[PDB]
């Protein structure tokens, strides 16, 4: 049973490609909140700012994704962002930098 | 004037060969002597098991029931006639004298 | 070597035949080369003085039995085997 | 036993046996209360008092409804919100059962002592 | 369809005077997942015949546990109530709980209750013996109990 | 302050006794405790106005060096 | 009565008493007899004076040590003779004396007549078997 | 001749064929370490107990 | 071995019988050799030997049985004895203890499950018809310590009490790099 629950929680995580230590916060904090933490862990791990470029088409796989807002190329309500960690809240517009656009 | 000893290790393959030797014969010539059973003679062979052998007690035990008949014919070639031209048993070896 | 009991000897023509050579004349004559086959034989008092001859497996050789020689069997005096002993 | 007691223990027991009655020996006036209390909830049919000369005597109808019910020793004092504790302590099965407990008010479930705000003091469970 | 599990398989032994005679037992657990749930041991000179015979025995047995239903209360992945049993020196205890939990107990209990098709329950083994054998009729006992 | 107690002793000048008494502190233990203390009240000048009676005591320049002084008797 | 050596048969019959003579058993005792003319039957004590002369005559000229025999083969059966004893003088001392001379002092002669092991020289590898046989190998 | 024991002389010390011991030699065989070379492999070589 | 007898030379044949047995047994095995017949006339044997596999004995077209003849006719019939030869096939292996044998014997030389190998043989044999079957693997199974697997289905255990059963048997043995496994199969068959 536990290599079942083992796994699973493997394969969720890597598919973000996230920490252990980060994915556990997360965790944590969907888990204080009210509403079901199943959901909520996963609209935590949705609103990462890396998974959303990958979401957007900006990039071609989530790697690609963390590896173009760590260059600087995301940015986000105009303000760049470089942290792949980053949690994107509704309402802000992610787009990619001017610099960046003609790559 | 022809005895015919007919041996078997089998006593069906006989008793079917011998009574063939007697019908045919019985047409070209004389009726036969009428075969006759003759007692049955009870080989005991030991023999090394190996071709090595030389004493080596591999010996198997076997015995070989050797059955007879003597149907003995007194009368002319056609009989013989009759023989030549019909075979059978593998099993029984025929002595002509 | 290994004696056993009684050192053996063939009576065959020779120790029959020995003893008889002894008493053919009084304790002297004695006749000159006895071939003998009996290479088994062992030697015996009787026989030392005469000189038996015993087969290689080639050829009959002269041996005279003397007192000393006497227990070794008889032929050991005939050798067999060639050595091969040639020039350098 | 105290008569409360013995008066939960019989019912529990007749119940569980499927007997239609039960008769129960002491009849104190507390023990009516605790009796409109279970009848109210559904817990058990009708009941009168008989009048022996004596301690009098409760005829209780048995209705099948109990799966188990007992006193609560010793009757804990319970405020107004200290019920949720208890719950889980005497009904093992969640969503069932009443708490019985003694307020200035009278004897009632806990669930009315709650709308009511009063605190009290827990003389037994019926589930 | 069905699904079986293998809780497990052990080689027990008896000792005679002539030599230890070997047998296997073999514990099948065999559930829908829809509130079906069955359970057998069959033992067998051969270890597969005995499991195949657990098998059958254990759909042979079968409990219905759960379920989701209207103007009525639904019983959504965990039990109606709480419940203690006890089964020689053995107690189980088992408590609903909420959805997220997951189905927390030993081995034994565990896979009983999961064949079960429950998802969240808070569970306990209590008392004198540890038994697995012993653990299994409690809380198979135990369901049985369980009344909505 | 204002205390209640017990004369536990008129031979001398007087003396209350305070008592407290607590259920104790954790359920499933109802063990009613009694915890007390001594004050010397000066149970009056010379009144001698209150052995049993349960007097209240109340605080006061100090009339001796060991008291408070009884303010009136709850009940003999 | 002294018939050979210092031999001296009696209370038997004759034909059995001869038999003590070292040098002669039954059948050189029904020989002596029969050449005696003495009735084998007769005890010694009973025999005549003039039989006991007969006797006592043939048997001590007519007879000594003859020619050795050869191993047992097809031919005169054996007489015992285990131990030394008096026969007609000359084969006790003759056959004695010789093998015992070589055979007191430490000559090999005397030893291989000990042993019983050819006297002769030949090898004891081969023949010269007339005696025990060939153990068998052991286990190596 | 061959039959005869003695050799008037042989050319070569040979060895057996099997093996090679010198003494043992025997022309039939050709088993010269040893006849009990030749006896091992009766099947070997044609001959009969 | 069907033949009249002989008073006189009944040691020759059945010597030669015997003889002949002793290569058949050894050249022929890898064939399911299950029996060889023997007939005999003056001075002209029969021989037939059922086997299995057929094309094994005779050989790529029919080499090796052409060396069997000459290599047999040398131990006896020097003068021409002019032995014959055939080879008629056996319908149905499953029923052949000493295939069978071979079937298992062959599979844990390859590292098969002896036990799988053990039931699914004892049921093929089973399948086409058979009173009963059983097969025993020994040595060290799996290379593990040393055990015997049995398995047996129909009459066999109180098949072996009846003499004259006609319970076909056979053996295999089995090179491992472990060491030897021997394979005992038997199948009964009917009484008669």
């Amino acid at each position: 049973d536990y290599a079942v629950r083992l796994r699973e929680k493997q394969k969720l995580r890597r598919i973000y490609g996230i920490s252990e230590r980060q994915f556990r916060n997360l965790f944590e904090e969907a888990s204080k909140k009210k509403g079901v933490t199943g959901s909520v862990f996963l609209g935590l791990l949705e609103s990462r700012l890396d998974n959303v470029v990958y979401r957007l088409g900006f990039a071609v796989s989530r790697r690609q994704a963390r590896q173009l807002v760590r260059h600087g190329h995301i940015t986000v309500n105009g303000r760049r962002v470089d942290l792949p960690s980053y949690r994107v809240r509704p309402g802000d517009e992610i787009a990619v930098a001017e610099k960046s656009r003609n790559l | 004037r022809i005895r015919i000893t007919l041996t078997s290790r089998n006593v069906k393959s006989l008793e079917k060969v011998c009574a063939d030797l007697i019908r045919g014969a019985k047409e070209k010539n004389l009726k036969v002597k009428g075969p006759v059973r003759m007692p049955t003679k009870t080989l005991r062979i030991t023999t090394r098991k190996t071709p090595c052998g030389e004493g080596s007690k591999t010996w198997d035990r076997f015995q070989m029931r050797i059955h007879k008949r003597l149907i003995d014919l007194h009368s002319p070639s056609e009989i013989v006639k009759q023989i030549t031209s019909i075979s059978i048993e593998p099993g029984v070896e025929v002595e002509v004298t | 070597r290994r004696l056993n009991r009684g050192l053996r000897r063939k009576q065959h023509s020779l120790l029959k035949r020995l003893r008889k050579a002894k008493k053919e004349a009084p304790p002297m004559e004695k006749p000159e080369v006895v071939k003998t086959h009996l290479r088994d034989m062992i030697i015996l008092p009787e026989m030392v003085g005469s000189m038996v001859g015993v087969y290689n497996g080639k050829t009959f050789n002269q041996v005279e039995i003397k007192p000393e020689m006497i227990g070794h069997y008889l032929g050991e005096f005939s050798i067999t085997y060639k050595p091969v002993k040639h020039g350098r | 036993m105290n008569v409360l007691a013995d008066a939960l223990k019989s019912i529990n027991n007749a119940e569980k046996r499927g007997k239609r009655q039960v008769l129960i020996r002491p009849c104190s006036k507390v023990i009516v209360r605790f009796l409109t209390v279970m009848m109210k909830h559904g817990y058990i049919g009708e009941f009168e008092i008989i009048d022996d000369h004596r301690a009098g005597k409760i005829v209780v109808n048995l209705t099948g409804r109990l799966n188990k019910c007992g006193v609560i020793s010793p009757r804990f004092d319970v405020q107004l919100k200290d019920l949720e504790k208890w719950q889980n302590n005497l009904l093992p099965s969640r969503q069932f059962g009443f708490i019985v407990l003694t307020t200035s008010a009278g004897i009632m479930d806990h669930e009315e002592a709650r709308r009511k705000h009063t605190g009290g003091k827990i003389l037994g469970f019926f589930f | 369809s069905l699904k079986d599990e293998v809780l497990k398989i052990v080689p027990v032994q008896k000792q005679t005077r002539a030599g230890q005679r070997t047998r296997f037992k073999a514990f099948v657990a065999i559930g829908d997942h829809n509130g079906h749930v069955g359970l057998g041991v069959k033992c067998s000179k051969e270890v597969a015949t005995a499991i195949r015979g657990a098998i059958i025995l254990a759909k042979l047995s079968i409990v219905p546990v759960r379920g989701y239903w209207g103007n009525k209360i639904g019983k959504p992945h965990t039990v109606p109530c709480k419940v203690t049993g006890r089964s020689g020196s053995v107690p189980v205890r088992l408590i609903p709980a909420p959805r997220g939990t997951g189905i927390v107990s030993a081995p034994v209990p565990k896979k009983l209750l999961m064949m079960a098709g429950i998802d969240d329950c808070y569970t306990s083994a209590r008392g004198c013996t540890a038994t697995l054998g012993n653990f299994a009729k409690a809380t198979f006992d135990a369901i049985s109990k369980t009344y909505s | 302050r204002i205390l209640s107690g017990v004369v536990t002793k008129m031979k001398m000048q007087r003396t209350i006794v305070i008592r407290r008494d607590y259920l104790h502190y954790i359920r499933k233990y109802n063990r009613f405790e009694k915890r007390h203390k001594n004050m010397s009240v000066h149970l009056s000048p010379c009144f001698r106005d209150v052995i049993g009676d349960i007097v209240t005591v109340g605080e006061c320049r100090p009339l001796s060096k060991t008291v408070f002084n009884v303010l009136k008797v709850t009940k003999a | 009565l002294r018939v050979l050596n210092t031999n001296i048969d009696g209370r038997r019959k004759i034909a059995f008493a001869i038999t003590a003579i070292k040098g002669v058993g039954r059948r050189y005792a029904h020989v002596v007899l029969r050449k005696a003319d003495i009735d084998l039957t007769k005890r010694a004590g009973e025999l005549t004076e003039d039989e006991v002369e007969r006797v006592i005559t043939i048997m001590q000229n007519p007879r000594q040590y003859k020619i050795p025999d050869w191993f047992l083969n097809r031919q005169k059966d054996v007489k015992d003779g285990k131990y030394s004893q008096v026969l007609a003088n000359g084969l006790d001392n003759k056959l004695r004396e010789d093998l015992e001379r070589l055979k007191k002092i430490r000559a090999h002669r005397g030893l291989r007549h000990f042993w019983g092991l050819r006297v002769r020289g030949q090898h004891t590898k081969t023949t010269g078997r007339r005696g025990r046989t060939v153990g068998v190998s052991k286990k190596k | 001749l061959y039959w005869s024991h003695p050799r008037k002389f042989g050319q070569g010390s040979r060895s057996c064929r099997v093996c090679s011991n010198r003494h043992g030699l025997i022309r039939k065989y050709g088993l010269n370490m040893c006849r009990q070379c030749f006896r091992q492999y009766a099947k070997d070589i044609g001959f009969i107990k | 071995a069907v033949q009249i007898s002989k008073k006189r030379k009944f040691v020759a044949d059945g010597i030669f019988k015997a003889e002949l047995n002793e290569f058949l047994t050894r050249e022929l095995a890898e064939d399911g050799y299950s029996g060889v017949e023997v007939r005999v006339t003056p001075t002209r044997t029969e021989i037939i030997i059922l086997a299995t596999r057929t094309q094994n004995v005779l050989g790529e077209k029919g080499r090796r049985i052409r060396e069997l003849t000459a290599v047999v006719q040398k131990r006896f019939g020097f003068p021409e004895g002019s032995v014959e030869l055939y080879a008629e096939k056996v319908a149905t292996r499953g029923l052949c203890a000493i295939a069978q044998a071979e079937s298992l014997r062959y599979k844990l030389l390859g590292g098969l499950a002896v036990r799988r190998a053990c039931y699914g043989v004892l049921r093929f044999i089973m399948e086409s018809g058979a009173k009963g079957c059983e097969v025993v693997v020994s040595g060290k199974l799996r290379g593990q310590r040393a055990k015997s697997m049995k398995f047996v289905d129909g009459l066999m255990i109180h098949s072996g009490d009846p003499v004259n059963y006609y319970v076909d048997t056979a053996v295999r043995h089995v090179l491992l790099r472990q060491g030897v496994l021997g394979i005992k199969v038997k199948i009964m068959l009917p009484w008669d």
